[PDB]
């Protein structure tokens, strides 16, 4: 059993753009035996725009092969759109699929000396299987442009790492971008193995020439069962323009059966330039430690806040003790009037 | 009035008026023309 359909409509006038050529052609077989093909491919031209697609389905039973492609592209003075898709779908025994689409554009405008481009592939491969799972993806692209109210340039990286396999989870995300003025690196990894554990690392790097660098680094290693828990918590700013200083934060801690310490370090040495030539001089020293045992702890907490001519420290500290118990309250702070 | 221009929008804005690519002068007496035609057919075979 098969069907025919094939469409010629065309519509012709003057004004090119305004002429169309459309063509549409659909062709299906089926035997007895159910090996059965499909195939569609579908035209329309006018001077302003064309796109062409083309699907063809075949289905043998347990094999199923999926094809389809469409790709459009805009034509004008200004500009030139181009985006192009093909997808390639086959389903044996396992459902493993890739979609490939690539974008472009170049607009230029000469009236104010403008002119943007702009090439993306967004690509995906993923394969599906009882007890697996692979899934990653690359988002892939570059830009550029001169106009003179914006100004840019530079190439995006982003890769996207997911996988599953028995009772371990596994995603690995790092993104790797550069432009003229903004450079960063951000790498991002992750596993847990089933009630086991959990490994989290996160790298985050960004430069900037106008506010200096900042360097951001952390580790975490969770163990279960057992309950243990540490992870690794630093960090450096440096700052730099308008506002001038160092900011550094140190979060360390270790969760441990019938043991638990906190230490907690903030520390910010910093000198904004206010309009009019005035400088807020803010230096604090925010520091933590905490300690936990079933039959006694303690807890300090010091601040040492500083704004310009005023200094101010308040003192607190805890400690729970079978011999002594501790309680004292420091306070300090001055306001020259 | 019945010699206004045709068109299917692709784009809404047109450049030029179809009459005017038409160069045409058109006037009140001018008797325009349309003409459609139109065939349709379902074969079934004679041959039983």
């Amino acid at each position: 059993a098969g069907i025919a359909a094939s469409i010629t409509a065309k519509g012709e006038s003057k004004l090119e753009v305004l002429n169309f050529d459309f063509q549409a052609n659909a062709q299906l077989s089926n035997p007895k035996i159910n090996p059965l093909a499909l195939k569609e491919s579908v035209k329309f031209s006018s001077k302003y725009l064309r796109t062409e697609h083309g699907s063809e389905m075949l289905f043998f039973g347990n094999a199923i092969e999926g094809k389809s492609n469409t790709v459009a592209s805009l034509h004008t003075e200004k500009n030139t759109l181009e985006l192009s898709n093909g997808v390639i779908v086959k389903i044996n025994n396992q459902l493993t699929l890739d979609s490939n689409t690539k974008y472009f554009h170049k607009l230029n405008i000469p009236k104010l000396d403008f002119s943007s481009q702009a090439d993306l592939r967004n690509e995906i491969k993923t394969l599906l299987k009882a007890g697996h799972i692979a899934w990653t993806s690359s988002g892939k692209g570059s830009w550029k442009w001169a106009c003179p109210r914006f100004s840019d340039e530079g190439t995006h990286e982003s890769q996207i790492s997911f996988t599953i396999e028995g009772p371990l989870t596994s995603f690995g995300l790092s993104n790797k971008i550069n432009s003229k003025h903004l450079r960063v690196n951000q790498n991002l990894v992750y596993e847990s193995g089933s009630l086991n554990f959990s490994k989290l690392e996160i790298q985050s790097q960004v430069d900037s020439q106008h506010v200096g660098h900042s360097v951001l680094t952390a580790k975490g290693m969770a163990l279960f069962g057992e309950g243990k828990a540490e992870f690794t918590g630093r960090h450096d700013a440096h700052l730099n323009g308008k506002v001038i200083g160092t900011l550094k934060n140190s979060l360390f801690f270790s969760a441990q059966p019938f043991e638990i310490t906190a230490s907690t370090n903030n520390e910010g040495n910093l000198k904004v330039r206010f309009p009019l030539r005035l400088t807020g001089k803010i230096d604090f020293l925010n520091n933590y430690a905490l300690f936990l045992s079933p039959s006694a702890q303690q807890a300090s907490w010091q601040v040492s806040a500083r704004f310009n001519q005023y200094k101010y420290n308040q003192n607190f500290s805890a400690g729970n003790n079978e011999n002594i118990m501790e309680a004292h309250v420091g306070i300090n702070g001055e306001a020259n009037l | 009035l019945l010699d206004s221009p045709i068109k299917v929008p692709l784009l809404l804005s047109e450049p030029i008026n179809i009459i005017d690519a038409l160069e045409m002068r058109d006037a009140v007496e001018k008797p325009q023309e349309f003409t459609i035609v139109a065939f349709v057919k379902y074969d079934k075979n004679q041959d039983v």
